[PDB]
């Protein structure tokens, strides 16, 4: 089903790729596997110019990480990083915060992203 | 080689200073503030009056 969703997100087929990626999820016997899906599902929505939808999707994906004692993957860093950056255009400094601060064991262009962002929040905060 | 340098630190940073990050803009202020109002008797050899246009800029 996820490479389903793959083909038809690389023909322009955005509307049939969500219905797909759902499909995938409920599939899935762990949920730790949805991880991936989740960041690239949230990403659709954003192609889909409807951010507010997005939101919940990336709820979902970082609560795993808390779920599974502090996984700490890959597509769970760009969610927090993304997470945080729209946090701040919605003036809640103070949620952003600790995104950023929980998101500091990643690469090295992840660390830094969320570093000059705490700095940023913890001004305002 | 330091008006070029004074220009490529002005434009990197542009629009960074309207803070009302902001310890380490203060730093780099006061430091170059510093630069441009120092009054030496004898000429320092490694801040010559050069700087002071790149300074300022």
């Amino acid at each position: 089903w996820q490479v389903l969703g793959e083909c038809y997100s690389k023909t322009g087929n955005k509307v049939e790729a969500i219905k797909c990626y759902k499909r995938s999820i409920k599939a899935s016997q762990t949920v730790d596997q949805n991880t991936s899906i989740y960041y690239r599902l949230a990403q659709l929505y954003e192609e889909l110019e409807d951010l507010q939808e997005c939101k919940k999707f990336m709820m979902k994906c970082v609560d795993v990480e808390e779920l599974l004692e502090g996984i700490v993957t890959d597509e769970t860093v760009k969610a927090r990083l993304w997470l945080a950056i729209f946090e701040i255009k919605a003036g809640n400094y103070q949620l952003a915060y600790d995104y950023a601060m929980g998101v500091s064991s990643g690469t090295s262009q992840e660390i830094e992203e969320a570093r000059m962002l705490a700095r940023e929040c913890r001004r305002h905060m | 080689y330091r008006l070029a340098a004074g220009i490529s630190l002005g434009l990197i940073n542009l629009g960074a200073g309207q803070t009302k990050q902001n310890v380490m803009y203060e730093d780099l202020t006061t430091k170059l503030l510093e630069i441009v109002t120092s009054t030496y008797d004898v000429e320092n050899d490694w801040i010559p009056e050069n700087s002071q246009i790149g300074a300022v800029i």
